[PDB]
C-alpha cells in the first residue's frame, strides 16, 4: 500500500495569511491521480482538487494545487474562518486506495 | 448527480454482521462506480472497498477483504456493503462515494452512518 | 510527453501518408476527395484506432487470439486481418523496391528522369521547359513508365521479368530477413535521425512545392470540393478506406502492438496525438504533391487533372519533378529516396514481425522450436518474395494496381472495421466494453467513442458498402485503362479471401461444438477467461 503522509497535522493561522500543506507519498504516484477533500468539521468531506491542479466545482478560486511524482502541495492564497476545515490528500493510481494523514485548520 | 443517503448503522457485539445500505438519487447509478470510505474515531479516513459500474470488477483494502463483501443493485439505485465479522478496529463512520473517473476522485458523499461494537 | 511521441510517430507514419493518399486524392480530383476523408477520420478512423488498442491491451493475446476472450464466434476477424497483412506484405514492398531501383539510378552526373536523349524516350519526348512554346510526353512521365516500369500494354501481357527490378526485391527481402531475425529496429541514438529526416525531407519539398510558379492553382484544385457532380460511391470508399489503410486498423497489428502494453496507462490521449499527427501530415504533404502537379499544369499548358498519373506512379513522378527543381539534384533525389526506403522499410519491419508473432502463436510447437521460428521467418521472408516477382513483370503495374485496390484495402476494410464495431458494441456490449476502459485507463470512453462504435462506424461502413454495390463502377488504371472481368474477379478473390474469414469461422466453430445449436450459439458468443 502506498502511504501517504502530511506533514503540517494542524495549523493555527490568522485570517489573510497564505497557508501551504504538503503531502508525500511512499511510491510515485502520477499526476492525473492525486486529488485533495476538504471536510467541514461534522459533516462529510468534498472533493476538492483532482489531478493535482483542477479545482472542484464549488472551490474558491484562493485555493490552488501543485506537484509531481512523490511530493504534492495545496496552497490558499488567503484562509478565512470559511476555509476552517481538514483537508485530505488521496491518490487513486493502484489498488488499495489511501489517504493522507490530513491537515487541519485551526483558526 | 444530487444526493446519496447511507442506512443501517448500529450497534452490534465483536465477531457479529451487519450490512448497510446506501440509496442514491439524482445521477444513472448504474452507470457510475460506488466505492465505501470509512472514518475512524480518530477521523482517520480508510478506503474499503470499490465495485465498478456493472458489478464484475471490485476492489478491497487488505484489513477487510477477506471479511467484507460490496454489492450493488443497479435495478433500484442502491448500494450494499456487508460485513461477516466485524472487529474491535472496525467502528467507524462509513460514507459512500461516487467514484467513476479515477483521475477525478470521488465527486459526492453521503451523509454516513455510525457503527459501533462493543 | 516529447520521448512517448519521439519513440513511435516516425514509425507510425509511412508510405501511406507519402504516396497514397496523394494518388487517391489526385485519382478522385482533389477536394472532393477531403470531405469524405474528414467524415470517415472523426466518424469513424479515430474511434477504431482507439478500440483497436484497447483490445491489444485488453487480452494481451495478440490480432488474431483476443477475439476469444471478447467473441469466440467472430475469431474470424484475427484470421481476415492476418491475411490482410500477408497480402500487404507482398505488394507493399513493391514500392521500396521502386525507390531502390531510383537510388541506384540517382547515382549520376545527371539523373535520367532530367531529359530525353536517352534511349528509352519514344519519339514523341518534348522537354517541358519548351513543350508550351499534341500529343507530348513528359521525360519523368515515360521515364517511369519505360525504363522503371517497362509498362506492357495490359495485364494480359506479363512481358519479361525484370532482372533489374527482381534483384532490388531481392534486396529489400534480405534487408527484411535480416533485420526481422537479428531484431534490428530504431532504439539507439539512431531514432532521432530516423524520426526528425522524414519530416525535414517533407518540409524541403513542400517549401520547394509552394514557392514554383503554379503553386496556386494546384492548391485550388486540391481544397476545393467538387460537390455538385463527385459523389460518386468511389470518392466515398477511397477516402474511407484511406483512414483505415493510414492507421494499420483492421489488420490486427495495431492489437498486436497494444498486447505488449501495460493496461495502466493513458491510451485515449496517445491514441488521439497519433492519429491526428498521421492526418496531419498525409494533407500536409497534399500541399507539397498538388502545389509541384499545378506548376507542372502551368509549366506543359495542361490541365491539374491531366499533369500525370491518376496511380500509385503519382508520387515518383511528382518528386522527382521536385527534386530536378533544386540546386545539385543529384543530392536531393539521393536524399528523397533514402527518405522513402527508410519510411517504407520501418513500416515493413513492423508489418511482417507483426505477421511473423501472428501466424507462431497459431502453431507455437513447431514454428517457435528454437532456429526453426529462423527457418518459419526465412520461408516467410521467401514465399512472400516469390509472390512479389510477379509484380516486377513488364505487366506488374496493373497486378500491383489491383493488389492496392482489393487485397488490402477497399471492402475488405469496411467489412472488418464493421464487424469489430458490431461484436464489442452489440455482442459483447458496449457497457461491458466501456466497464474494462474504465478498469484499464481509468475513466470510460464518454459520448463520442461510444456512438461512434454503436451506431456512426456501423452505419459509415454499410453506407459505403451498398452504394459501391448499387452505383458500381469498375476498377481502372489511370484514366483509361480498362481491367479485364478475369482481372476483376482476380481482385474480387483477394477481397474475399479476406472476407469470407468471418462467415467460414463462424460456421467452423458451430460445427466444433456439440449441444443444440442455440446451446452452441450461447456457448460461442459468451467470453472465456
Ligand atoms: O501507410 C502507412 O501509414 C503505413 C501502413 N499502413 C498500413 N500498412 C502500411
Ligand atoms: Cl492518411
Amino acid at each position: 500500500e502506498n502511504v501517504l503522509t502530511q506533514s503540517p497535522a494542524i495549523m493555527s493561522t490568522s485570517p489573510g495569511e497564505k497557508v501551504t500543506m504538503t503531502c508525500r507519498a511512499s511510491s510515485s504516484v502520477g499526476s492525473s491521480y492525486l486529488h485533495w477533500y476538504q471536510q467541514k468539521s461534522g459533516a462529510s468531506p468534498k472533493l476538492w482538487i483532482y489531478s493535482t491542479s483542477n479545482l472542484a466545482s464549488g472551490v474558491p478560486a484562493r485555493f490552488s494545487g501543485s506537484g509531481s511524482g512523490t511530493s504534492y502541495s495545496l496552497t490558499i492564497s488567503s484562509v478565512e474562518a470559511e476555509d476552517a476545515a481538514t483537508y485530505y490528500c488521496q491518490q487513486f493510481s493502484g489498488y488499495p486506495l489511501t489517504f493522507g494523514s490530513g491537515t487541519k485548520l485551526e483558526m | 448527480e444530487v444526493q446519496l443517503v447511507e442506512s443501517g448503522g448500529g450497534l452490534v457485539k465483536p465477531g457479529g454482521s451487519l450490512k448497510l445500505s446506501c440509496a442514491a438519487s439524482g445521477f444513472t447509478f448504474s452507470s457510475y462506480a460506488m466505492s465505501w470510505v470509512r472514518q475512524s474515531p480518530e477521523k482517520r479516513l480508510e478506503w474499503v472497498a470499490e465495485i465498478s459500474s456493472g458489478g464484475r470488477y471490485i476492489y478491497y483494502s487488505d484489513t477487510v477483504t477477506g471479511r467484507f463483501t460490496i454489492s450493488r443493485d443497479n435495478a433500484r439505485n442502491i448500494l450494499h456493503l456487508e460485513m461477516s465479522s466485524l472487529r474491535s478496529e472496525d467502528t467507524a463512520m462509513y460514507y459512500c462515494a461516487r467514484g467513476e473517473v479515477r483521475q477525478r476522485g470521488f465527486d459526492y458523499w453521503g451523509q454516513g452512518t455510525t457503527l459501533t461494537v462493543s | 510527453k516529447i520521448d512517448f511521441v519521439l519513440s513511435v510517430a516516425g514509425g507510425f507514419v509511412g508510405l501511406g501518408n507519402v504516396w497514397r493518399f496523394p494518388y487517391l486524392c489526385y485519382k478522385n480530383g482533389g477536394g472532393a476527395f477531403l470531405i469524405p476523408y474528414f467524415i470517415f477520420l472523426f466518424g469513424s478512423g479515430l474511434p477504431v484506432f482507439f478500440l483497436e488498442i484497447i483490445i491489444g491491451q485488453y487480452t494481451s493475446e495478440g490480432g488474431i487470439t483476443c477475439w476469444e476472450k471478447i467473441c469466440p464466434l467472430f475469431s474470424g476477424i484475427g484470421y481476415a486481418s492476418v491475411v490482410i497483412v500477408s497480402l500487404l506484405n507482398v505488394y507493399y514492398i513493391v514500392i521500396l523496391a521502386w525507390a531502390t531501383y531510383y537510388l541506384f539510378q540517382s547515382f549520376q552526373k545527371e539523373l535520367p528522369w532530367a531529359h530525353c536523349n536517352h534511349s528509352w524516350n519514344t519519339p514523341h519526348c518534348m522537354e517541358d521547359t519548351m513543350r508550351k512554346n499534341t500529343n507530348f510526353t513528359s521525360p519523368v512521365i515515360e521515364f517511369w513508365e519505360r525504363n522503371v516500369l517497362s509498362l506492357s500494354p495490359g495485364i494480359d501481357h506479363p512481358g519479361s521479368l525484370k532482372w533489374d527490378l527482381a534483384l532490388c526485391l531481392l534486396l529489400v527481402w534480405l534487408v527484411c530477413f535480416f533485420c526481422i531475425w537479428k531484431g534490428v529496429r530504431s532504439t539507439g541514438k539512431v531514432v532521432y535521425f530516423t524520426a526528425t529526416f522524414p519530416f525535414a525531407m517533407l518540409l524541403v519539398l513542400l517549401v520547394r512545392g509552394l514557392t514554383l510558379p503554379g503553386a496556386g492553382a494546384g492548391i485550388k484544385f486540391y481544397l476545393y470540393p467538387d460537390i455538385t457532380r463527385l459523389e460518386d460511391p468511389q470518392v466515398w470508399i477511397d477516402a474511407g478506406t484511406q483512414i483505415f489503410f493510414s492507421y494499420a486498423i483492421c489488420l490486427g497489428a495495431m492489437t498486436s502492438l497494444g498486447s505488449y502494453n501495460k493496461y495502466h496507462n493513458n491510451v485515449y490521449r496517445d491514441c488521439m496525438l497519433l492519429g491526428c499527427l498521421n492526418s496531419g501530415t498525409s494533407f500536409v504533404s497534399g500541399f507539397a504533391i498538388f502545389s509541384i502537379l499545378g506548376f507542372m499544369a502551368q509549366e506543359q499548358g495542361v490541365d491539374i487533372a491531366d499533369v500525370a498519373e491518376s496511380g500509385p506512379g503519382l508520387a515518383f513522378i511528382a518528386y522527382p519533378k521536385a527534386v530536378t527543381m533544386m540546386p545539385l539534384p543529384t543530392f536531393w533525389s539521393i536524399l528523397f529516396f533514402i527518405m522513402l526506403l527508410l519510411l517504407g522499410l520501418d513500416s515493413q519491419f513492423v508489418e511482417v514481425e507483426g505477421q511473423i508473432t501472428s501466424l507462431v502463436d497459431l502453431y507455437p510447437s513447431f514454428l517457435r522450436k528454437g532456429y526453426r521460428r529462423e527457418i518459419f521467418i526465412a520461408f516467410v521472408c521467401s514465399i512472400s518474395y516469390l509472390l512479389g516477382l510477379t509484380m516486377v513483370t513488364e505487366g506488374g503495374m496493373y497486378v500491383f494496381q489491383l493488389f492496392d485496390y482489393y487485397a488490402a484495402s477497399g471492402v475488405c476494410l469496411l467489412w472488418v472495421a464493421f464487424f469489430e464495431c458490431f461484436v464489442i458494441a452489440w455482442i459483447y456490449g458496449g457497457n461491458r466494453f466501456s466497464e474494462d476502459i474504465r478498469d484499464m485507463i481509468g475513466f470510460p470512453p464518454g459520448p463520442w467513442m461510444k456512438y461512434s462504435w454503436a451506431v456512426i462506424t456501423p452505419v459509415l461502413c454499410v453506407g459505403c458498402f451498398i452504394f459501391s454495390l448499387v452505383k458500381y463502377v469498375p476498377l481502372t488504371y489511370n484514366k483509361t485503362y480498362v481491367y479485364p472481368n478475369w482481372a476483376i474477379g482476380l481482385g474480387w478473390s483477394l477481397a474475399l479471401s479476406s472476407m469470407l474469414c468471418v462467415p467460414l469461422v463462424i460456421v467452423i466453430r458451430l460445427c466444433q461444438t456439440e449441444g443444440p445449436f442455440l446451446v452452441r450459439v450461447k456457448y460461442l458468443l459468451t467470453p472465456r477467461e
